């Protein structure tokens, strides 16, 4: 192990293969676990240095080195990659793609994911330089079976951050010519690749439905609803992801998830041991049964309504609240013939238990949802059957005493079933 | 959002 000293003068011997000795140094130092020295090598100068290396297409071993070297300063705060970008990395970067070398490229490709990894702003200072046609060309073989399987990974996660984050989302070009490649990384074979795909869909569904149209447009939809089923939860969990980006979307766009058989899955999510899975399943439900009449008799027709029952009594809490969203939407927008059979499999003393939680928002959907119940039950005559179903479970002494607390819309709608269903 | 590279 070099000093950072040592390595400085060695990079200023201009001496070819000393200043290769030096880079390895500095190589090995930035490889190491416990605290890289990153901002030692920045504060010495040496990223200029790096950065003219990437360009010596005679000494290969360098340009390795340096490239290895750079991705792991990139690899740290957003003022780390910030002075790589400052020192010209990226269009250097850019022109290893295309090195005879598969290391080489390969290391550049990684360099490049460091890079657009930041933000919106280096993505898409990364995408001006030109990066997608040289990175999509690495691709374009007639079988993807054929890379070394490092290498496709590395492509893979690279392209998922080209896809990442908002504020603003990528270019609508820039995804347009990615996303052919994109659903075939999705249809591969390889756990990490498949995983990593369904992380950049995932992204690109994360918008306006606009967005959403042109994934649902590429035909992933089935795909997706498959990797919904995997063992693997590094899968599931992207997976599960789009597809509940892909249900806020339009009532059609919501069609086509349900049309692939996802719900069938849904059993399985909503009693995943993972908490994540239940509450990202629940919320998946929430958009679902906000959407048309026939899609909420599609939840019923899955026998997904027991199980909404069953994470509304027992559940992490904020899966809990995803679950008092799902019933609220669903008694929004059912009709009464569906209303009733949510009664009959047991939503109200559940729904009545969660009154008490110290949450104000929570309360607020839950009275949202008493109101939807009792409309209903105001068309059938049996508002009086409710009345004492909500009383004998308890449910009575909860809305009495939320009547009279701190936040407005509730007590102007809490007293409103007060003063209209008991008397 | 990045990787550094390990030995």
């Amino acid at each position: 192990n070099w000093s950072v000293e040592d390595i400085v003068k060695g990079i200023n011997s201009n001496n070819l293969e000393s200043q290769l000795q030096a880079t390895q140094a500095a190589r090995k130092l930035l490889s190491r676990e416990k605290q890289p020295p990153i901002d030692n090598i920045i504060r010495a100068g040496l990223i200029p240095k790096f950065v003219s290396f990437l360009g010596k297409t005679d000494c290969s071993p360098i340009q390795f080195e340096s490239a290895w070297a750079l991705t792991n300063i990139a690899s740290g705060t957003s003022e780390q990659t910030k002075a790589v970008v400052d020192g010209g990395a990226i269009p250097a970067f850019i022109s290893l793609l295309a090195s005879p070398h598969a290391h080489i490229s390969e290391q550049a490709v990684w360099a490049l994911g460091n890079i657009a990894g930041d933000g919106s702003a280096f993505r898409d200072l990364v995408i001006k330089h030109g990066a997608i046609d040289p990175l999509l060309a690495l691709l374009a073989v007639p079988d993807l079976s054929t890379l070394a399987c490092g290498y496709l990974r590395n492509l893979t996660w690279t392209l998922s951050n080209l896809c990442r984050n908002k504020n603003p989302a990528p270019p609508l070009d820039a995804v347009e010519q990615i996303l052919p490649t994109l659903v075939r990384l999705l249809h591969h074979n390889d756990p990490e690749v498949l995983a990593d795909s369904c992380w950049a869909i995932s992204y690109l569904t994360d918008g306006p439905n606009e967005r959403i149209e042109m994934v649902v447009k590429k035909g992933v939809v089935p795909q997706l609803v498959k990797l919904l089923g995997a063992t693997e939860l590094p899968i599931v969990t992207p997976a599960l992801r789009a597809i509940g980006n892909i249900v806020t979307g339009t009532d059609e766009q919501t069609q086509k998830v349900i049309d692939a058989g996802a719900l069938a899955v849904f059993p399985s999510l909503l009693t995943n041991p993972k908490t994540n899975i239940q509450k990202e399943a629940t919320w998946t439900m929430s958009n679902i049964t906000a959407g048309r009449q026939d899609q909420i008799q599609q939840v019923v027709n899955h026998g997904l309504v027991p199980f909404l029952v069953g994470v509304l009594s027992k559940a992490d809490f904020k899966t809990q609240k995803e679950a008092a969203w799902a019933i609220t939407n669903y008694t929004s927008g059912g009709t009464v013939e569906q209303i009733v059979y949510l009664v009959h499999c047991g939503i109200i003393e559940p729904l009545m238990n969660l009154l008490s939680a110290k949450d104000t928002k929570i309360i607020q959907v839950i009275l949202d949802a008493i109101s939807n119940i009792f409309q209903a039950a105001e068309k059938l005559g049996e508002t009086e059957k409710l009345s004492i179903m909500i009383e004998e479970c308890g449910g009575l002494d909860k809305i009495e005493a939320l009547q009279r607390h701190e936040n407005e819309s509730v007590y102007k709608a809490s007293l409103n079933l007060i003063e209209k269903y008991f008397s | 959002r990045k990787r550094q590279k390990l030995m």
